[PDB]
């Protein structure tokens, strides 16, 4: 355990930021995922029609 | 005297209903693009009050502000409109105008431009 440490003394720091960085990733994927979504939707909805006379 | 001839021949016209739904507008995109024609044609609309509504007043008084222009309208650059100065001065289009065109209860308040 003292071997662990001595060999990265930043394991728990680093460990802390990984449950804020799961967690803001699981905010902001989802939420810009809508903004794509939003915007491409004028797009994804488009009906095309070919009409020569 | 109107009122008498009015007696006379429309009194047989009955009046014993169809009224008007609601009309529900949406934002949205034609395009009929059509590259043989030789000027393109955009009309531009929010939805508008309807005949009714107090606000056509302050609403036709901003649609005159911006104008209308036709390029056969003699003042050009010099035109009051900065969207009339602007398109004249820079051939941006043949003409537009605002319009607000009014229903019962909804409306088109917009523009239409050739260029
Ligand atoms: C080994 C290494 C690997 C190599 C690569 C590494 C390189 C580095 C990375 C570089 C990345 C390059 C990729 C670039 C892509 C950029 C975007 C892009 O172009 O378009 C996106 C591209 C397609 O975009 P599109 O508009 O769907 O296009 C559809 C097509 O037209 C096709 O249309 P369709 O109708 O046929 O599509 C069917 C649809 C439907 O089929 C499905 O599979 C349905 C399943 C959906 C899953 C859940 C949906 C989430 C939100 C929707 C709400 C309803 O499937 C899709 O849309 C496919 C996209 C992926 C599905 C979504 C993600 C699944 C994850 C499941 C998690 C479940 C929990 C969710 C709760 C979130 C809260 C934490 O999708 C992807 O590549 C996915 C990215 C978006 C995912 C975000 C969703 C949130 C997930 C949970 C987050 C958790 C965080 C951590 C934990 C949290 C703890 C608190
Ligand atoms: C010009 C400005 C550049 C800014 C870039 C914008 C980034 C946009 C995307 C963000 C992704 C969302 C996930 C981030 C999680 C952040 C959570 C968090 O607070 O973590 C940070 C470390 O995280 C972190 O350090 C994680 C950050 C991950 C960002 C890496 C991408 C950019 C590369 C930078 C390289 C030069 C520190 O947490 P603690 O030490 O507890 O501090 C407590 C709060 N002050």
């Amino acid at each position: 355990t003292f071997l662990r440490w001595a060999a990265e003394p930043e394991h728990d720091h680093r460990k802390r930021m990984g449950l804020k960085m799961l967690l803001m990733m699981g905010l902001l994927l989802p939420l810009v995922y809508a903004m794509k979504r939003h915007k491409w939707s004028v797009l994804k909805s488009r009906k095309l029609a070919y009409r020569p006379p | 005297q109107l009122l008498d001839l009015a007696q006379k021949h429309f009194s047989g016209l009955s009046g014993t209903v169809p009224t008007l739904s609601p009309c529900r507008f949406t934002g949205s995109q034609i395009c009929h693009r059509e590259d043989g024609l030789p000027l393109a044609h955009v009309a531009i609309a929010v939805e508008g009050p309807g005949w009714a509504h107090p606000d056509n007043v302050a609403l036709q008084v901003a649609n005159a502000i911006i104008g209308h222009y036709d390029c056969t309208y003699g003042g050009g650059a010099h035109l009051s409109s900065p969207l009339a100065s602007i398109a004249a001065t820079n051939k941006l289009c043949q003409s537009f105008q605002t319009f607000n065109i009014c229903y019962a209860d909804t409306g088109l308040l917009g523009a239409h431009f050739v260029c």
